[PDB]
Order: C-alpha cells, then structure tokens, then sequence
C-alpha cells in the first residue's frame, strides 16, 4: 500500500485523500505580532556581566 | 558614566540610556543636552547615593 511506501514518513486515511505529515521542506512563515503584547526597553531589568 | 540601551533612528523617544550616577548627597538634578543632536524628553532626576 502506499501507506507503507510512501517517502518522508507520510500518512494516509478514510479521508478526502489528505497526506498527513510528509515531512519535507520548508516554510515561508510571516507572522505579525499584537502590539500590545511589547513592553517598553526601558522597563525591563539589565542583565550584563554574565 | 554613560551607557546607551537601545536608540531607535526614528522621531518618537525611542532612544534609551542609563546613567551610572556617583553621587555623594539627595535632591533634584536637571538635566539638558547642549548639544542639538539628541533631545531628552525627561527634565528632572532625584539622585541617590550612587
């Protein structure tokens, strides 16, 4: 079957056909974070000479 | 002495610094930049003892 040959460890089912985790590649993730989740540079402690 | 934290090339106070202040009595301090390059948004500093 070709759940037992397929490459990069893929995964098949009772399904409209999908192959679960084929792992291989890469992703161009970009992500746009919450502005209000920032806290200002200033506040937080300095941590040098360590 | 002084030591930068982090400056922003932008318009907004984005720049940041702290001071190692070596003081020997309490009160108020103004402080100014001759100097037209920066611009200090904060006018008055009570000093402690180092």
């Amino acid at each position: 079957p070709l759940n037992d040959v397929a490459p990069f460890g893929c995964s098949i089912a009772l399904e409209p056909l999908r192959a679960e985790n084929c792992a291989v590649g890469s992703i161009p993730i970009s992500i746009d974070i919450p502005d209000a989740a920032f806290t200002r540079i200033s506040e937080t402690p300095t941590v040098s000479d360590l | 002495e002084c030591k930068i934290t982090e400056c922003t090339y932008a318009s907004d106070f984005g720049g940041i610094a702290t001071v190692a202040y070596k003081s020997s009595k309490a009160g108020n301090c103004p402080i100014h930049s001759p100097s037209g390059v920066a611009v200090i948004k904060e006018n008055d500093v009570t000093l402690a003892e180092s």
